[PDB]
């Protein structure tokens, strides 16, 4: 919404752990 | 040349040396070599001993040959011709020698040449290279194929390039006659040569790819694997981008990979397995797998075990047939959705509840890996298959525990959706204790999963924070650096999660401490800043005032950061060949942390901002050639807009037309934010603000009556359009007509806040001075204003005001035939509020 987008949220997914 | 035996004697003296057992012998024979290497000549004895030096043995003539190599790689530039060439005489005249150690040691020599310097330089290595493919000797045209081989792997683009005159017009259609040789070694070697220039789509090869096709299967049926594993990756690439012809054998195609996939050789198994992987994106995958989906799903599901040696290797990691099935079924169950469940929902049968752990992990997988796509399908499924994944959490076996957590959180949407107290408490109450398990990879997996919860929950997670925080913190004490860095990544979405609830003494007291204690450890050049950072940023923003004792140093650390960013770059730009370019992500990092700092605090950062060079810094992150870099710039730009306007100000006539040349929504955040940044501003500068407008109107305007534009970015489109004409009417006005409809859509949608009520107040004060501007469009007015809850009362009399002189406008005729198209919850609003 209204306001500023940042790429933090989407950082944190590409460092979390996945099998695949 | 002028080898003498006394020069010849000293070097192979050398070589002996360096071959020599002893610790300190060695260490003197380094530094012998390394004052030697910088004498061109020196490399002439190498070249020598490796080629002519028939005498020496074996690891003494190729270890010769690989400190050459070496030579060429540190000090390539610096050889005169006269050396460079009779070294480049001297291989392509031994590239077969009958010893393979010294065949692989030219080789390396050949290729490294062409990589490191010979670039074009060498203009006559390709054409030779070919004419020696046709050669007798066997180990001639074995050792000339491997060059090219590995001149395509690094040098791929020859062709795309065109820097020597189009050379790939002549090598390609040479490979393919290679494909009927007797030997797999020489077949493997033309394949994988063609198959670096399929998904370029390589002229020479495109305007050929009939023959790379026929010659294809024609090796189908060859049993030699490394044969096999270039087979099929080339049809692979070739389903990427060549799709129209293979259509016709396609059946076949299928049946062969469909054989492969299920080879006993791990490596053949993997590159046909991917098969399925890039046919899943395809168009025309339903189709093409009609006759062969029933077997394909449970050869996936089998492959998706993990393999003996990995079960081994995991008691005491890169791509694999496990990961390639997973993914490729992923990619399936969004392709066929609920269609894909009676073929899975059988198997997930055998596997969820099997006595062999290895079975049972493979089955949660499964189950993790479809959800995306079946997910409606599984919905029946649930209320079972939840709670007994919440049993496994407690399984035994680690690797079972941490797939687990992977895929209850790939169902967290469904669990917070249901009563908290049926799964997600349960499941949170679990994945905490998982977090601070003994197992490393069980507790990333928790607190990966916990974190994905986390980020469906938001709010429903508030009444158990105390609780949450009493692990997460316990947890800091706990781990090694490798999951810290993940825990920051928790930390900092749970911050998210809850905003301001975070904001309590003992919370701050418990959190803070050891976040700054990391902070004091790592150096500026450390990348394990990015998640602490970015986790400081989260918490800041949610602590606002809380944060003050904690603001300076943070503050000074990331304008520092950006500087020394900006000044390596600059030394880098003024002499690439000696500095090295700065990692930017550094700068995005502290940039966003700054933004994050700015809007917890507000006012209270006017201080530090007063003690700060970050302005100026800012003036050339804007103008940085990285997307990511002016998207975080212009966010901290409208943070310090807000936050303590006096001190941007001084900059705005620089920002201005730097704000008006990235309002291009191919950037979408940058757009984005350099919107957003210009509304603030607006609000800030009041009427001094008409000479920027014009250099941004049109742009604006543009954008909002664009298909295919991100809602966020329309909304900050239409709040700043009614930023600037509240300011400045006279500007903007005019041009209602062309984009009130698309303003009122986006705007209507949005919750009432102190951002909307600004917009609105300017669509009025436009309205005032334009109303043949609106009078067209009403209906959407009406509905824009019909979405207000609660407004300002001032702000409610200009609706009325505005509403009452439409009606009065048009007569109480048109007005009721006008009003007859409203919606009962609208007509009935504008009568609560409004009275019309």
């Amino acid at each position: 919404g209204p306001g500023k987008m940042d790429s933090r949220g989407e950082h944190r997914q590409d460092r979390r752990e996945r099998p695949y | 040349w002028k080898p003498d035996e006394q020069g010849l004697q000293q070097i192979l003296q050398l070589l002996k040396e360096s071959q020599s057992p002893d610790t300190t012998i060695q260490r003197t024979v380094q530094q012998k070599l390394e004052q030697l290497n910088q004498y061109p000549d020196f490399n002439n004895y190498l070249i020598f001993v490796l080629t002519k030096l028939k005498s020496e043995d074996e690891p003494t003539r190729s270890l010769s040959g690989l400190i050459l190599k070496n030579n060429v790689k540190a000090h390539f530039q610096n050889f005169p011709n006269g050396v460079t060439d009779f070294i480049k005489s001297e291989c392509l005249n031994n590239i077969g020698d009958s010893s393979p150690l010294i065949r692989a040691t030219v080789g390396i020599l050949i290729t490294t040449i062409a990589s490191k310097g010979e670039l074009q330089n060498w203009p006559d290595l390709l054409p030779k290279l070919c004419s020696l493919l046709d050669s007798e000797d066997y180990n001639t045209c074995e050792g000339a194929f491997g060059a090219l081989q590995k001149i395509c792997e690094d040098s791929a683009e020859i062709l795309d390039s065109d820097v020597l005159d189009r050379p790939l017009n002549i090598m390609i259609p040479k490979f393919l006659q290679f494909f009927k040789h007797s030997s797999p070694k020489i077949r493997s070697h033309a394949v994988a040569c063609v198959n670096q220039f399929i998904i370029s789509r390589t002229q020479a090869l495109m305007l050929h790819i009939d023959s790379f096709i026929e010659n294809l299967f024609a090796l189908a049926g060859d049993e030699e694997p490394e044969v096999r594993k270039n087979v099929c990756r080339a049809l692979v690439m070739l389903l990427e981008v060549r799709m129209d012809r293979l259509l016709p054998h396609m059946h076949n195609i299928v049946e062969y990979m469909l054989q492969r996939t299920q080879d006993q050789d791990e490596n053949v198994a993997l590159e046909a397995c991917e098969f399925w992987l890039t046919l899943a994106e395809q168009p025309i995958c339903k189709d093409v797998l009609v006759r062969h989906l029933p077997k394909l799903i449970p050869v996936l599901v089998n492959g998706m075990k993990y393999s003996d040696i990995d079960i081994i290797l995991l008691k005491g990691s890169d791509w694999n047939l496990r990961k390639c099935s997973a993914a490729a079924l992923d990619v399936l169950a969004n392709v066929y959705r609920d269609e894909l469940l009676p073929h899975i929902l059988p198997l997930l049968k055998e596997l969820l509840f099997h006595h062999e752990w290895v079975v049972k992990e493979s089955g949660i997988l499964v189950l993790g890996a479809i959800a995306e796509g079946c997910m409606q399908g599984m919905i029946p499924y649930l209320p079972e298959l939840i709670p007994h994944l919440i049993q496994c959490l407690s399984d035994k076996k680690a690797l079972v525990r941490s797939i687990t957590c992977w895929t209850l959180s790939r169902y967290a949407h469904w669990v917070v959706s249901q009563p908290p107290d049926t799964y997600l408490k349960p499941l949170m109450t679990e994945l905490l204790k998982r977090i601070l398990d003994s197992n490393k990879r069980v507790q990333e997996a928790a607190c990966s999963a916990f974190a994905t919860l986390e980020e469906e929950a938001c709010t429903e997670l508030v009444p158990y924070l105390a609780y949450i925080l009493d692990t997460l913190v316990f947890a800091f004490s706990k781990y090694q650096h490798k999951n810290l860095l993940i825990l920051y990544d928790a930390i900092g979405t749970l911050a998210d999660s809850v905003g301001h609830h975070l904001n309590k003494p003992e919370y701050i007291q418990m959190l803070m401490p050891p976040l700054i204690q990391k902070w004091n450890m790592l150096k500026d050049e450390d990348k394990d800043l990015f998640p602490l950072l970015e986790c400081l940023s989260s918490v800041a923003t949610a602590l606002q005032s809380g944060f003050l004792p904690y603001c300076e140093p943070v503050y000074q650390r990331c304008v520092n950061l950006v500087q020394k960013t900006l000044a390596q770059a600059m030394l880098n730009n003024a002499q690439p060949d000696q500095y090295e370019a700065p990692d930017k992500d550094f700068m995005i990092v502290a940039l966003d942390l700054l933004s994050g700092l700015a809007e917890g605090l507000g006012g209270n950062i006017e201080q530090l901002v007063a003690r700060s060079n970050i302005l100026t810094l800012m003036y050339q992150c804007m103008q940085d050639k990285m997307p990511e870099v002016r998207q975080s710039s212009f966010a901290l730009l409208g943070d310090l807009t807000k936050a303590c306007f006096q001190h941007v100000k001084p900059c705005i006539a620089d920002f201005m037309p730097i704000l008006g040349t990235n309002l291009n929504p191919e950037f979408i955040s940058v757009c984005n934010n350099a919107t957003w940044a210009i509304g603030e501003i607006s609000i800030q500068m009041g009427i001094e603000m008409q000479p920027y407008i014009p250099m941004v109107l049109h742009q604006l305007v543009e954008i909002i009556n664009r298909p295919n534009t991100p809602k966020t970015l329309l909304e900050n489109t239409a709040i700043t359009i009614g930023r600037l004409g509240y300011v400045c009417p006279q500007e903007v006005a005019p041009m209602l007509q062309q984009f009130i409809r698309p303003w009122c859509t986006s705007l209507r949608n949005i919750r009432d806040n102190e951002e909307k009520d600004s917009a609105f107040r300017g669509i009025c004060t436009m309205i005032s001075v334009n109303p043949s501007g609106v009078i067209q469009d009403f209906i959407f007015f009406c509905d824009a204003v019909a979405s207000w809850i609660n407004p300002k009362d001032d702000l409610r009399d200009m609706f009325c005001k505005i509403l009452h002189g439409f009606k009065n406008q048009v007569g109480d005729e048109n007005w009721r035939r006008f009003s007859d198209q409203f919606p009962l919850p609208l007509k009935e609003r504008l009568a609560a509020f409004y009275g019309v």
